């Protein structure tokens, strides 16, 4: 009956119904198989442990997350995350609903095909359309003309669109956020003598992630104030009982973002994927991408972005330019919220690919 | 459909269990025919569970029922068995009150995770269902 | 034809059928050889009694515990130890009835291999399991996370295991408890004037081991209060008539399995490997580790204990932190209460060996 409105989070892969309120279900998804030999008689236990009792259940297994860098290393794990997920989360057979994929706006050949195809073969789900996630954002945003910013654990983008053409000559996949910041964020909890270094272990630094880290006015003067003994520390509570108080690190951590040589990697912040996307567009669009400038993805919730942001980006710009950058409450629910939006679209229903005419057609359709 | 059945019967059980153990050493012989009463039901879900899955058709979703289920008749067992045990225990004046009320929590926790493992079975029944 | 739970106790050893309540047979084990000339012609006895009659006998026999560090020292003593049980306890022939035999966590190569091997050619048992003994008491505790602690005389052991996966890397034999509390009680029956020397005599110290020992709250505070006049000594009444009065040594025995610094062996108390037990795993599972910490054997019947230990660990576990060490009344037959448990699963007695599975494949790869 009712369409599926079904996102590939990066993270936090999303699904809830055609609109208008939530995802039903929202998970980080992982898949682990148990690391440690198991008494139990029966044994009677998964064979791997899914998201959600896998983040209930760490460490007596060793997380995988199956999307690295946003390609699906092996679908085997992938179809058991759909699978699972319609049935015994969102309980539904796919055959009954139409279902609406997301993927991103860059990724290699064969991805989405190899997807499609086995979707199309293991869940014969009647019919289909599979969206790059940046533009959901846009019909979520509701703009009209903008670059749009789709920021998750681990792959970042920033995708500039106009009324209603999209720019592929300023198409940008920045691979860098967020994994690499955990990791990085791991590394600068070696720091403070907390080595919570397994795969396993890095999840809860996830979570000091969400939660405990912070943006600055200006970086310079963070480090001159960190320079003061005035207390930038927040003290986080570990599963172990164990309270760990860090502060520099806290607004260390995001700047990264603005300046990637942190990492070194050899990338600009967001600061210059800005202008050097901006500078590559035509002078007259030049005008109105400023001031539709529209950050994405859950990882952007750090409150000093956008205005270190803006105060980065109004210092390369241009004199007296209008330059606003557009930030939803919530942004992890951006993606899921735009693509209730499309699948609502009449008579685009007849835009979805239907699985007898992909029974016709094949993968050569889909491009 | 007995499944939706059981469940419910469960948590019927589970709610005057929980009531039995708010009570007196009159609810003794009660305490350990509600362990019976309990072990009786269980023997039924995994009958069930078991007939079902000759039914079932999806490799995966019959391998995670049967591995849902195999832990049932281990709790089972090990309800029967606690009891007999607390229940012999009753009576006894050298033993610590203490001692006794967590021999009661003991029992309360196992029961809670005996019901925590037939709503686990239950999840995993309904979604099998759809297939 | 019914299966018989029987426990290679260290003690002390158990032996009941499947269920419902306790073993049948329980005896301290003991054979003796006779000291003394008989001279009342013939004489018509025993080269050695077993117990009960030897614990009648003490004396005019030397007594010989054939688990020595919990190692069978010859299996001509515990040939006879089975013989003796099966036939002339029990009353049961080894062929008929699918046995189940307990061992450690923790033994040396290849002493389980030797028994087993042994036992099936020897008593022909047609179908057998070997058990660890921390394991049994899991489902004696109907519990499925925590460490376990199995201590009788004389090995203690502390086994953690996770729902139901076990942690290896955290599994600690100690030869510390009980018999060694024995010989330092000894030691310590020596400052009130009584000898005990001999084999058989060290039974009798066992006996006010069991009965009249006690454990403390604060060791210092104890020591202080027992400086104090008042009545700490217990009259014991000795099979000569004599009265023992004890006191200080009366809480001071037990009080070794927080400080073994006062037997000298270099060992830690149980409180320290506890934690350092808990601080050898993974931190997430730490959570529940804290209050699910279970003790056993029958040695752990002390009053002091387990509030003591509670205490005591309170002072080095991280604050706020909930934590609870209560363990069943009855310990002792906790182990045998586990057995009946494990060997009534179905269809898990296809994972017992059967006789023909001896014959094929011999004693390979029985661990
Ligand atoms: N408050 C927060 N602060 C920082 N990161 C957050 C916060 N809440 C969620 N995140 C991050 O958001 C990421 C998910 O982004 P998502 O919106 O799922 O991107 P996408 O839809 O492109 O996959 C997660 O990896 C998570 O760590
Ligand atoms: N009341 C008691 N106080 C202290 N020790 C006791 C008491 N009753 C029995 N014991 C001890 O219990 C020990 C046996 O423990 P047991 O349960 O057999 O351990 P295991 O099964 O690991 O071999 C004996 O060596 C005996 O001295
Ligand atoms: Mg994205
Ligand atoms: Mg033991």
């Amino acid at each position: 009956t009712t369409a599926l409105v079904c996102d590939n989070g990066s993270g936090l892969v999303k699904a809830g119904f055609a609109g208008d309120d939530a995802p039903r279900a929202v998970f980080p998804s992982i898949v682990g198989r148990p690391r440690h030999q198991g008494v139990m008689v029966g044994m009677g236990q998964k064979d791997s442990y899914v998201g959600d009792e896998a983040q209930s259940k760490r460490g007596i297994l060793t997380l995988k997350y199956p999307i690295e860098h946003g390609i699906i290393t092996n679908w085997d794990d992938m179809e058991k995350i759909w699978h699972h997920t319609f049935y015994n989360e969102l309980r539904v057979a796919p055959e009954e609903h139409p279902t609406l994929l997301t993927e991103a706006p860059l990724n290699p050949k064969a991805n989405r095909e190899k997807m499609t195809q086995i979707m199309f073969e293991t869940f014969n789900v009647p019919a289909m359309y599979v969206a790059i996630q940046a533009v959901l954002s846009l019909y979520a945003s509701g703009r009209t003309t903008g670059i749009v910013l789709d920021s998750g654990d681990g792959v970042t983008h920033n995708v500039p669109i106009y009324e209603g053409y999209a720019l592929p000559h300023a198409i940008m996949r920045l691979d860098l956020a967020g994994r690499d910041l955990t990791d990085y964020l791991m590394k600068i909890l070696t720091e403070r003598g907390y080595s919570f270094v397994t795969t396993a272990e890095r999840e809860i630094v996830r979570d000091i992630k969400e939660k405990l880290c912070y943006v600055a006015l200006d970086f310079e003067n963070e480090m001159a104030t960190a320079a003061s003994s005035s207390s930038l520390e927040k003290s986080y509570e570990l599963p172990d009982g164990q309270v760990i108080t860090i502060g520099n690190e806290r607004f260390r951590c995001p700047e990264t973002l603005f300046q990637p040589s942190f990492i070194g990697m050899e990338s600009a912040g967001i600061h210059e994927t800005t202008y050097n996307s901006i500078m590559k567009c035509d002078i007259d669009i030049r005008k109105d991408l400023y001031a539709n400038n529209v950050m994405s993805g859950g990882t952007t919730m750090y409150p000093g972005i956008a205005d270190r942001m803006q105060k980065e980006i109004t210092a390369l710009a241009p004199s007296t330019m209008k330059i606003k950058i557009i930030a939803p409450p919530e942004r992890k629910y951006s993606v899921w919220i735009g693509g209730s939006i499309l699948a609502s679209l009449s008579t685009f229903q007849q835009m979805w690919i239907t699985k007898q005419e992909y029974d016709e057609a094949g993968p050569s359709i889909v491009h | 459909n007995d499944i939706i059945a059981a469940a419910k019967r469960m948590a019927l059980l589970m709610a005057e269990m929980s009531r039995l153990v708010r009570g007196g050493s009159g609810n003794k012989r009660a305490l350990i025919q509600c362990a019976k009463d309990i072990a009786k039901a269980s023997d039924e879900v995994t009958r069930l569970a078991k007939e079902v899955a000759k039914q079932c058709t999806d490799k995966r979703i019959r391998t995670n029922l049967l591995q849902v289920c195999e832990r049932i008749p281990t709790i089972s067992t090990q309800l029967k068995i606690l009891s007999t045990v607390k229940a012999t225990m009753l009576g006894r004046t050298n033993i610590s009150d203490e001692e006794s009320e967590q021999a009661t929590e003991m029992l309360v926790h196992n029961a809670q995770n005996l019901m925590q493992s037939v709503k686990e079975t239950v999840r995993e029944a309904e979604a099998a269902s759809i297939k």
